[PDB]
């Protein structure tokens, strides 16, 4: 049964990862868009068109984190490091007691500096940051989530 | 022993007195509901032990409050009979208390047992007098025969006020206040 | 099109879950079968001898 | 009295039969009697797989 | 204030102290007074009931010492595989469940002793003895520690029959914490019905009992027809 | 008990499966589970390739 | 790596047989030199002794590296850190071989 | 006879269970249909067809 | 009684058959029984394709 | 954090109102300097509602 | 105190170069300043031109 628990854990961990692959491709797409946006002759009106694409991609991230469930457990939203209870992903790996592991993880749009909008006239109330930091921020976003995926990857190999 | 019994009776006499002093305040409802509660305004009538609802509920000459309590059927009734007329002023926020001449209560459902009998009717004919007014409380017993609380052995007399009468006085002061606060 | 990639990854992983939760390794269940079948035969034979007693 | 061999024989006949139940469907769990919780979870997983598709 | 309000303030503070989470000074004070009951009572079954209660409280006190020592020993480990946020939370989740589960075992051992204390009090059959302040105060202390042991582990439904037995004893009904805990435990049960989509009869039963003990706790601490009472009056309507 | 061969059989089926994961994408690294850092770096290189274009 | 090493400490602690701890440091001596005595022949003085122990402190337990850490350790000379892992493998491989050889004796 | 009663009980219980397997196959099918139904561009007329099922 | 395998065998023979119905036509939907609404819509789309041409 | 002060006797304190005003003022000015003028309106409006800020000419 | 201040300074610089957390930046900066000032006090004396200088730079 411990072997089974180990294997059921492997898939849970992979499920989480699939949502994070989704999450990273999003950052990579936003990064592509940020580079276009960082072009100072690319206009504010055209930037609003980009922000349509980016804003929804940001919302999609928050939705992935919110609804990414396995066996009705939410594996990505901020129920880590604690929700109503700290109860999280314990896997019981050996046949005896004290042969145990816990896994925790969290992402939402507030995983990185969640930049929306851009200088100029908008219909929102938000603007993007220093283009250099916006690039750095998206590297930070990618770094933070890819690093979280690395956690799951390595964890899978342990199992 | 009898010492504890004596102290218990005293606490219960004062408990029914303090609530009767609050019940005499519900005069404020004559110039004026919580769930399952129905209030009628009226006058003492018939043989003087029952309250007759007014055709004119808002009338300034009503001197009795009749309150019915329902639950899941009629469970309880109280009739507050007041001494003295109401203030001429139509605003209930200005109205003052009137010592009760009588309190008549009925239990229909959720009946309490005193030595295995139900006292379905309680008639208090001196609610704002000396707290020790057991001789003024008539008990109508079902297994309804008339007994006087002061002639009840004592535990028995204590159980009557502890289990039946104080609680009903408090329940109705609670409901009359609930109605008042909603409309005040 | 992005969303489909995300959904497809979750899909494959969820199907891996179903297989690992329900689908047995036939090799080991076959080993169990053989052990149990032998014990059935051994049982029957000794009742034949127990009858002799 | 029949020696314990009658116990073994019945039990091993049952283990062989149970092995068939599992092997034919390919699953550790064919029934709630094998594992009620593994079953309930895989039923949830199936609605997740199909809903997702 | 009035003479009764000044008296009431004093009494509420004494009642809050009475329900104070156990510690070593309270332990000593408690067993001074519970033994004072053994002094007058001179009853072997009461003595046995107290001996078992004291063993139960000792289980609780020894557990509190264990929890500090365990957390200390964990804090003093070098955590070189803790470079992730999740790994720090992981090790936290290890601590909390081991501590909570160990407290759960201590709770059962304490309640087995409290159950034995009650079973010995059950053997005092003479009604002239069962009505003794010595009998009632010990029974009250056994129930209070029992209520608290369950309360600490969030076992609130389990506290209801014991709180109800508690308030029936020697004016315990006039204790503000007893009504506060009853109201909170009833509130939990009401919320359970709302979350599990249970029957309406139980929803209203639990809501009603919550409001009764909410109102009574308010009355006892602040006085009837105080700004604080009057507030609860209108909400309960 | 099943001899060590049951280990080999499961593991080799897994090595065959892993070989397919890599081969179809053309890559040593398909997942972080093959190499989390080789992956993260190639993701950076890809943003550099596209940004550069 | 760190989790893998922590797993080693757990293996050493949790590696039980008939409730015996077979890897923690009760070997090659405790308060007495008595160890895993096996009685091989039918008579007295027909006996064998087995010793073994491992824990993370089996090798030079190097974790972490200069820069940002949440740990309290850093790695040493890279070449020696590599040599250390050979030492780790050597010490355990020999212990396994000792058991292997012992099995063949049995 | 007590052993027989135990076994006759097994048949009662298994009969009941089979009808509940049927019942769960139904729930899983209704859930599949509910997910389709929850699609806000899946029309009311088409929902009536689902409601037939 | 024949164990559940007689259920599996019949059902799997049917799933194999259904798989062929889809595969040879190239379609998720061959019949209304696969998806009555997907079918009705494609029939409308076909009149739109031909009418448009 | 100011939102977590729920007691109406505390929210009506001159201590509460002045800080909330200074937080809004710096917020308004930070946006104003970068020409983010539409964004300043809801904060200016919340500002003038507090403790006679409506009588301030710059607001 | 000179060695403590220098070693803490190194650690502060590591956080600045590796772009580490602010809590560690300030922790290391704080400890550098405590031991910088204490070394100054010990060698030159309290309220010496050198003490007064380091205090004014840190505050």
């Amino acid at each position: 049964q411990a072997e089974r628990n180990t294997e059921d854990g492997m898939s849970l961990i992979q499920t989480t990862e699939g949502f994070l692959q989704e999450s990273n491709d999003i950052i990579q797409r936003i990064r592509t868009l940020a580079i276009q946006s960082s072009n100072g002759i690319y206009t504010e009106e055209d930037r609003q068109m980009i922000q349509v694409e980016v804003s929804q991609l940001i919302d999609e991230v928050d939705r992935i984190a919110s609804q990414a469930e396995f066996n009705k457990m939410n594996l990505l939203q901020g129920d880590f490091a604690r929700g109503s209870r700290a109860t999280s992903m314990w896997f019981h790996i050996g046949p005896n007691m004290h042969q145990r592991e816990r896994v925790f993880i969290a992402t939402m749009t507030a995983r990185s500096l969640n930049l929306k909008g851009q200088s100029g006239e908008l219909l929102s109330l938000s603007t993007a940051d220093k283009s250099n930091d916006a690039i750095g921020t998206l590297d930070a976003a990618l770094t933070r989530i890819s690093k979280q995926r690395a956690n799951l990857g390595a964890y899978f190999n342990r199992l | 022993s009898g010492k504890s019994m004596a102290d218990t009776e005293k606490e219960l006499d004062d408990n029914i007195s303090e609530v009767n002093k609050r019940l005499r305040l519900h005069t404020v409802l004559f110039k004026m509901l919580p769930h399952k509660t129905v209030l009628y305004k009226g006058k003492p009538s018939a043989d003087g032990e029952r309250c007759e609802a007014a055709d004119k509920q808002e009338a300034q000459d009503n001197t009795c409050l009749h309150l019915e309590v329902f639950d899941f059927a009629k469970f309880k009734k109280m009739e507050l009979f007041f001494e003295g007329s109401n203030n001429a002023d139509p605003d209930p926020r200005k109205e003052q208390p009137r010592n009760l001449t009588k309190i008549r209560t009925y239990i229909y459902q959720n009946n309490f047992l005193l030595e295995d009998k139900v006292i379905s009717v309680i008639a208090d004919v001196a609610p704002n007098g000396e707290p020790a007014h057991n001789d003024k409380i008539e008990l109508f017993y079902q297994h309804v025969g008339k007994y006087i609380l002061s002639n009840v052995e004592n535990p028995i007399r204590n159980n009557f006020k502890k289990q039946f009468y104080f609680k009903n006085l408090d329940y109705f002061d609670k409901l009359f206040t609930k109605i008042f606060d909603y409309n005040d | 099109e992005h969303a489909a990639k995300g959904l497809m990854n979750a899909y494959e992983n969820t199907q891996a879950s179903e297989s690992r939760i329900r689908d047995a390794d036939m090799a080991e269940e076959t080993v169990a079968f053989t052990k149990n079948q032998i014990l059935v035969q051994s049982g029957t034979a000794m009742l034949a001898q127990a009858n002799v007693r | 009295a029949a020696i314990n061999s009658h116990r073994v024989l019945k039990f091993q006949n049952e283990e062989v039969s149970k092995n068939m139940e599992k092997l034919s469907s390919g699953m550790r769990i064919n029934r709630a009697g094998d594992d009620a919780s593994g079953l309930a979870v895989s039923e949830k997983m199936r609605t997740q797989v199909n809903g997702l598709r | 204030l009035t003479e009764d309000q000044k008296k009431k303030k004093k009494e509420i503070m004494e009642q809050e102290s009475l329900w104070k989470n156990p510690d070593f000074k309270g332990y000593n004070k408690t067993f001074q007074e519970l033994h004072q009951l053994s002094k007058t009572f001179a009853n072997n079954q009461f003595r046995l009931a107290l001996s078992n209660y004291q063993s139960g409280v000792n289980t609780i006190m020894k557990n509190r010492d264990w929890v500090e020592q365990y957390r200390k020993e964990e804090a003093e480990k070098k955590r070189l595989d803790e470079k992730w946020y999740w790994q720090k939370v992981d090790r936290k989740a290890r601590e909390e469940r081991v501590v909570y589960r160990e407290k759960m075992k201590a709770k059962q051992d304490a309640l087995n002793y409290f159950s034995k204390a009650i079973n010995h009090l059950d053997e005092i059959k003479n009604p002239d003895l069962r009505e003794r302040p010595e009998f009632k105060r010990l029974l009250s202390d056994v129930y209070r520690s029992w209520i608290m042991a369950e309360y600490d582990l969030q076992n609130l439904p389990q506290t209801i029959p014991i709180l109800e037995l508690y308030i029936e004893i020697d004016d315990n009904e006039k204790e503000y914490p007893a009504h506060k805990y009853l109201a909170s435990a009833y509130s939990f049960e009401e919320n359970m019905i709302k979350k599990t989509k249970g029957p309406d009869d139980m929803l209203f039963k639990y809501r009603y009992k919550k409001n009764v003990h909410l109102l009574r706790a308010t009355e006892l601490k602040y006085g009837k027809d105080s700004p604080e009472y009057k507030h609860i009056v209108n909400v309960i309507n």
